[PDB]
DNA sequence: ATCAATATCCACCTGCAGATACTACCAAAAGTGTATTTGGAAACTGCTCCATCAAAAGGCATGTTCAGCTGATTCAGCTGAACATGCCTTTTGATGGAGCAGTTTCCAAATACACTTTTGGTAGTATCTGCAGGTGGATATTGAT
DNA sequence: ATCAATATCCACCTGCAGATACTACCAAAAGTGTATTTGGAAACTGCTCCATCAAAAGGCATGTTCAGCTGAATCAGCTGAACATGCCTTTTGATGGAGCAGTTTCCAAATACACTTTTGGTAGTATCTGCAGGTGGATATTGAT
């Protein structure tokens, strides 16, 4: 077959413009160097804990597809429940 | 044979 | 094409009663349908929990209201309560 | 040659980026780190598209929320610049940590 | 003469969809008749309550179609829907506008 | 003067497996109680959840495992999935 | 002739209670016949992990008898029953002695 | 010599709250704002409390009540019944 | 003639405080408080013994949690002295109020 | 340093509150035997997800430059910690009755069934229209001077 | 307070994307209107345990003296904002390939249900003892000198 390109340090595509454009949204004026590394660890983090949860439920439903209701579940269980993409 | 802790000890034997 | 069904038909009604020139993307009807959802659940999830811890096996309208009156804060509590009690003594006293 | 002061450009990004609602991280960079970090709890996953944009949808809401949080604690600091030491006492202060 | 509970009870929001939902949903082992009723109820209020304050944010913005958006802007700027739903993400919502009064400048 | 369960029966015997010489107050007793229906309640509710979302009439040892996946940290989980495999087992294999 | 399902799953926690429990409980219609005994062994389990660790701190304080004290030490002494039960309140079990080190005297 | 119930919640009291959780100096200030969260607590949790008393038709508040009313607000208590 | 210096017996409250479980509220006074606020929601109330102290225990370890929080957000402002806008800064980021 | 005041620590003691242990009674678990319901196994869809690629805006990286923020330093004044007393409030321990809860009784209410009727979904089709995205040109804001 | 660089505003002006609105249409669900089941409000009453109320006891209100903390003022170093410049990667919009969700039909396990047999777990009770006080005397800590 083909099988799968290998996926490596992703976590750079959140890169410094993209932290400061959501810190701004948040309503910072001014960002410490340092800042950009602190949010990609949490970032990690965040998506660890929810895509964990999501694909529990994947497996559970004996499915190979992560559904938009498996992510909602995930973060209904993690107390971010999200409203537009079903439930 | 009953009950395995985190830290190695049992739950005795039968 | 498994019939999936949705609250998007009473949405629009509703809409049109309180704003009767205005729209919804089917985005913005994507929350509303998760907003009532989700409201659903609490109410019939606190209801659920109320009869339990009352030993009963019956969920009345009694159980829906204090559900309401536990998860709704103040006002929306009393004008939900009214809509509620309202919409029962009317279907009550309509056979 | 004319500059804004710094502050100017920031104020005038706070005000840009609280007008709108489109996600601020690139699309397919985020999918990559959401198939790397997937792929290594299970490997031959597949996603909904819809699976992805969900979960960036939480991740901006879930960011942006840390960083108000986080802008309150340099400013009891009597800062106006985020530090790591602010993220770290939001995530204290929100239980997301001990 | 077939009469939807619905009309009976004087509502848009549909009793007997509500009243399968609390069935199928195992949350007791029985429904009384006017539980339903109550329920679409207050879910009719509070979605009238949400559409009532979007329709203003739609308007006010110079527009005519409620996105999510308006939504955000609508439950946000409401103290008691703000509280009703302080643990939900609206997707496309966006924040509020808010600079906190030391970030501003001059003297 | 009728029928207040507990689990300070059950309690008690896991106590003198794991410290045979100690004992326990009543009000340590009523936390181990309060712990074992919060517990229930967590596992119970997350497998009632599992089994809706994939429309099914039936909890089995399945749910109750996912359930304690979701529920439970790390090595917690890891020692409980295989103490209830375990149980099942030893079950299963009983005439 | 009868032996309690407990006795046959290995189990001092009560199998037949646990079924019980989840059939009065509206969990779902039907109730596998593993659900309970796995069920009961996770809270067996659970039990004794807590009843280990709060004994080995009531063992240290010189006392043979477990108090609330000793469970809250056992509990907010371990990563992962601290996070279990992070949003939990055991009455009577004090606090981990804990001060700032900013907060120590100079000399 | 009469005065509010609230602040039979007392200066040394609030004190030894504040020792509990580690605090080495309090601003006079904390006093009156400790009573005012105390009283927010008090009144979120009695309220829940009591709607579960009106809900079982009972004109004494049980523990349970109150176990039941923490549960929902996020405080779960352990050693009460439950 | 033999004084303590200031912050010499804090320290050994804390040290006394966190070694016990005692309530640190005097009971009547806490029931008086209860008894009041309910009032006000339905009158001629009774109250088990327990379900007065099941709130005294909810209520200090809720505002024992508050110290430790509010502690961390002195400590931020590189101060010792707890304040109103430490308590109010805690209550705001654990999504209490604000 | 020394010197003393006070706090803290460990051994030993001992009364009884609060454990552990014991018994008979019955609610609720287990056993057996039919009575229903389900949740894979097989076998097909179409849906939709992967992939790959081409062309082009659009945002990212990096280096330079300096405004102004952070945090170290110093210091004055005010604000909390400490402390010595007695009085006022709480704590303790001893009675009347509100009301919780025990329980049985019967009907108004909810289930179960199987009809008939209507709603709400969708596919398909067209049919309309709100608004995003663009473009000037008039107007406001910021920072030099 | 003048001026110019550049950001921002707002009213026009499009072309769809996405909304609205027909169908016709049907399939599943909601409703109808008896046949059957039963849960819970009703009424009664007993016996807890809750409210009240009067002696026992230490905790708290108080005002004074000042240690040391907070916050104000100042200053220099250097971090982070702005922005110009170069160009890599993401965005967009196709096409083809297939993996796999999602349905729909036999059922042989599996679990529910109705009834009977058995005993584990509860509630009185009836003892047993861990340990919270209390005392004595050694040592450590703190702060004066
Ligand atoms: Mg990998």
């Amino acid at each position: 077959k083909r099988h799968r390109k290998v996926l490596r340090d992703n976590i750079q595509g959140i890169t410094k413009p993209a932290i400061r454009r959501l810190a701004r949204r948040g309503g910072v004026k001014r960002i410490s160097g340092l800042i950009y590394e602190e949010t990609r660890g949490v970032l990690k983090v965040f998506l660890e804990n929810v895509i964990r949860d999501a694909v529990t439920y994947t497996e559970h439903a004996k499915r190979k597809t992560v559904t938009a209701m498996d992510v909602v579940y995930a973060l209904k269980r993690q107390g971010r429940t999200l409203y537009g993409f079903g439930g | 044979p009953g009950a395995r802790l985190r830290s190695g000890r049992s739950t005795g034997a039968p | 094409r498994s019939r999936k069904e949705s609250y998007s038909v009473y949405v629009y009604k509703v809409l049109k009663q309180v704003h009767p020139d205005t729209g919804i993307s089917s985005k913005a009807m994507g929350i509303m349908n998760s907003f009532v959802n989700d409201i659903f659940e609490r109410i019939a999830g606190e209801a659920s929990r109320l009869a339990h811890y009352n030993k009963r096996s019956t969920i009345t309208s009694r159980e829906i209201q204090t559900a309401v009156r536990l998860l709704l804060p103040g006002e929306l509590a009393k004008h939900a309560v009214s809509e509620g009690t309202k919409a029962v003594t009317k279907y009550t006293s309509a056979k | 040659p004319h500059r804004y002061r710094p502050g100017t450009v920031a104020l005038r990004e706070i005000r840009r980026y609280q007008k709108s609602t489109e996600l601020l991280i690139r699309k397919l960079p985020f999918q990559r780190l959401v198939r790397e970090i997937a792929q290594d709890f299970k490997t031959d996953l597949r996603f909904q598209s819809s699976a992805v944009m969900a979960l960036q949808e939480a991740c901006e809401a879930y960011l942006v929320g840390l960083f108000e949080d986080t802008n309150l604690c340099a400013i009891h600091a009597k800062r106006v610049t985020i530090m790591p030491k602010d993220i770290q006492l939001a995530r204290r202060i929100r239980g997301e940590r001990a | 003469k077939a009469k939807t509970r619905s009309s009976r009870a004087g509502l848009q929001f549909p009793v007997g969809r509500v009243h399968r939902l609390l069935r199928k949903g195992n949350y007791s082992e029985r429904v009384g008749a006017g539980a339903p009723v109550y329920l679409a109820a207050v879910l009719e209020y509070l979605t009238a309550e949400i559409l009532e304050l979007a329709g203003n944010a739609a308007r006010d913005n110079k527009k005519t179609r409620i996105i999510p958006r308006h939504l955000q802007l609508a439950i946000r700027n409401d103290e008691e829907l703000n509280k009703l739903l302080g643990r939900v993400t609206i997707a496309q919502g966006g924040v509020l506008p808010n600079i906190q009064a030391v970030l501003l400048p001059k003297k």
